[PDB]
RNA sequence: UCUGGUGGAGGUCCGUAGCGGUCCUGACGUGCAAAUCGGUCGUCCGACCUGGGUAUAGGGGCGAAAGACUAAUCGAACCA
RNA sequence: ACAGCAGUUGAACAUGGGUCAGUCGGUCCUGAGAGAUGGGCGAGUGCCGUUCCGAAGGGACGGGCGAUGGCCUCCGUUGCCCUCGGCCGAUCGAAAGGGAGUCGGGUUCAGAUCCCCGAAUCCGGAGUGGCGGAGAUGGGCGCCGCGAGGCGUCCAGUGCGGUAACGCGACCGAUCCCGGAGAAGCCGGCGGGAGCCUCGGGGAGAGUUCUCUUUUCUUUGUGAAGGGCAGGGCGCCCUGGAAUGGGUUCGCCCCGAGAGAGGGGCCCGUGCCUUGGAAAGCGUCGCGGUUCCGGCGGCGUCCGGUGAGCUCUCGCUGGCCCUUGAAAAUCCGGGGGAGAGGGUGUAAAUCUCGCGCCGGGCCGUACCCAUAUCCGCAGCAGGUCUCCAAGGUGAACAGCCUCUGGCAUGUUGGAACAAUGUAGGUAAGGGAAGUCGGCAAGCCGGAUCCGUAACUUCGGGAUAAGGAUUGGCUCUAAGGGCUGGGCGGCCGGCGCCUAGCAGCCGACUUAGAACUGGUGCGGACCAGGGGAAUCCGACUGUUUAAUUAAAACAAAGCAUC
């Protein structure tokens, strides 16, 4: 017999965060988790989200292209931050039409 | 091995002078009629038992028949 | 090696067949002087001319 | 990233400063992509010494060792045109 | 011009396999061994390591050069 | 007898036995090179030479002119004459280069992709056509036939479809010509597929049960060759005309020489299903005969999830090079159109389509492949080219422990534990006072967070130097994927997902905090002491195999002839 019961018990604790402190790390942060894979995974998430927003007409081509290059320029840390920024832009664009319609109404009055 | 999907084609293959034997196998879901020729073993898969018994009666005479029981 | 030529195999066949002990009745022949095969060859001790 | 070493930062300290400076100019020109005079696209790379290829129109041109056009080539081409025109007219 | 990313260059660094062989002037020194053993060491993408096949033969060859190597033989091998 | 003790043992000795191929190699091709003839040289055995000082073809579409044999109206075989024709030269050279075609199951004391069973496949031959299918069987003028459908005459027919990319089962054709494949470096980064590992369940068997554990361990297939479908790729096509430039990758990169969007086409398909196929194999539970029956029988061989995981492989796309990373046999495609076929038969020449018939000779094949089958005088701590490569820890093919498999401690054992030694440790207080000399040993060592000087060729020096943390346990926060949006549908205004909401699924980390231990925690393993200077060589590299690795040699650069 070569049971895996002991290693399975330790893996369960390790998934909770145990045996993974400063005294249990031998490789560098990059050896443990490469910065390139973290970046490449991040781009695939954020580019996929931008593509879905364009397809569902939440943002247009011109908002897609500016946001694409800002994603490449390391502006947004995660999906949640990028979602909030899009919402701020949508509010700003709506407001610019709100005061535009107000100004047109005032001038035509 | 070749799979034949028509009964008419199977009878033509069985009546070839090249054909050597017909092996009938019964499975849980289908019955397979296998004719051994020079180059290929031709298999016909039939999922209806009523048509299966008909094929046994219409098999050409003289050709060896073996039941894989 | 396993890969060998026909000429080499026939050469090894002959050395194999001549590596036998002297027959027992030879000692009984009139005027015999041979007591054992002095040309016996062991594979590990002595190597072939090939 | 660097102050002055540019492309010859791959050599570190391993050769003289002047030798790295001289090869800096040549290595920029030998790895640059030029505009193709035949198709207009900026895809004229270097295959080997003296061989320049365009990856769009698939044209191969004999050029310089590190630059696409040598100054000696331009002068000779202009001189041959003058000599040909004098012969004709 | 500055900043943060991306990128992955290099006869680049640490260091495995491999290649080599510093020091202990350690072991052994009628040895395991007519040159080996241990720890420690150099290098480890390059002028890198390596099998087979080929070419160069003795006043000749080959030599990033030590008169080095050329079948335990080299300031001209071995055989008669 | 030998295997340095023994030996009931052996790679010893003796007696027998053992290597099975069209599809695994050799055999064939050329490579670096080797090597005849012609020629030249040479007293001479001979040597140089490999296209160079040669009349270097012995073959063939086809046509003609004659003999001959036949299933002899006719065709075929054999000589002679025209036509074509560069060998850009014989020949040898690789059991790792190129090179058509075989793989499952069983079987031995020892063979096996080679024997048996089964299922395939390549090449060659078939003349006297092996059978089908294709070519290839239409149209016009009339007449008869109620009309269909037949009679006569005339004219076609070396296939067909798609705008295209190309497709379909064939789809004539010589000398000659063009092209392709064979046929190409190294490094990096991504993606697809498989194998392995992993996780959650369901079976069958086994282990533990002092207490717990619904547990822990094992096992849980579908070869080649066909057919279909995923999936991957594409500088392939059609519509169309883009700036408020857009598309898009981890990186790039792409576009009026035609982007995005839509619709097609091709290649590969080692993946899945299917024929092969469950009849076989494996697991487990039973029943027989007898040494073996591939005995017989029942049940099973199931459903999922993950991933920068490792390995192999297929792709795409880049970097480097004063380095550009074989040749030839062999096979194929195209251009051209010299020719052949038949006059309307149910026909011809022709066919790279489907099936059918026959054959594949010669040589190798056992075993070791190394702390005992090889070389070193030997069962010699030396040397000797490769392939596959599980779990845990951890950056790791590191070291340490384990499973599959293997072994018996390396040519002996028993007892004791003296000196000296070889190898491994420890040491109070000093801390190099030893010694030629810190030789030897010791200190440091991982990772995270801070902080880093002189000098400098501005690249570095740099892990400079210096400091802090590191265990266990319990939590917290952040970092993603899929589906959906007003019995079964839907003709519909009647709905509005819009600070992204609901449900479901999922792995790996990072940061912060509390608690806690005799402050112990990179707890073993792995694992840089550092600084200030002088001399030499610039650096990397090389060297006296067996006493000198260095400042010696080389090197880029400079200069000279
Ligand atoms: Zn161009």
């Amino acid at each position: 017999v070569h049971s895996r019961a002991r290693c399975r018990k330790n893996t369960l604790a390790r998934r909770k965060g145990r045996h993974m402190g400063i005294g249990k790390r031998k490789g560098t942060a990059n050896a443990r988790m490469p910065e390139k894979v973290t970046w490449m995974r991040r781009m695939r998430i954020l580019r996929r989200l931008l593509r879905r927003y364009r397809e569902s007409k939440k943002i247009d081509r011109h908002m897609y292209h500016s946001l694409y290059l800002k994603v490449k320029g390391n502006v947004f840390k995660n999906k949640r931050i990028l979602m909030e920024h899009i919402h701020k832009l949508k509010a700003d664009k709506a407001r610019k039409k709100l005061l535009a319609d107000q100004a047109e109404a005032r001038r035509s009055k | 091995p070749r799979k034949i999907e028509e009964i008419k084609d199977f009878l033509l293959t069985a009546r070839r002078k090249d054909a050597k034997s017909v092996k009938i196998k019964k499975n849980k879901d289908n019955v397979k009629f296998k004719v051994r020729c020079s180059r290929y073993l031709y298999t016909l898969v039939i999922t209806d038992k009523e048509k299966a018994e008909k094929l046994k009666q219409s098999l050409p005479p003289g050709l060896a028949v073996k039941d894989l029981k | 090696s396993s890969h060998k030529t026909f000429r080499i195999k026939r050469f090894l066949a002959k050395k194999q067949k001549q590596n036998r002990p002297i027959p027992q009745w030879i000692r009984m022949k009139t005027g015999n002087k041979i007591r054992y095969n002095s040309k016996r060859r062991h594979w590990r001790r002595t190597k072939l001319g090939l | 990233r660097t102050k002055k070493v540019g492309i010859v930062g791959k050599y570190g300290t391993r050769y003289g400063a002047s030798l790295r400076k001289m090869v800096k100019k040549i290595e920029i020109s030998q790895h640059a992509k030029y505009t193709c005079s035949f198709c207009g696209k900026t895809k004229m790379k270097r295959r080997a010494v003296g061989i320049w290829h365009c990856g769009s129109c698939m044209k191969t041109v004999a050029g310089g060792a590190w630059t696409y056009n040598t100054t000696s080539a331009v002068t000779v081409k202009s001189a041959i045109r003058r000599l040909k025109e004098l012969k004709d007219q």
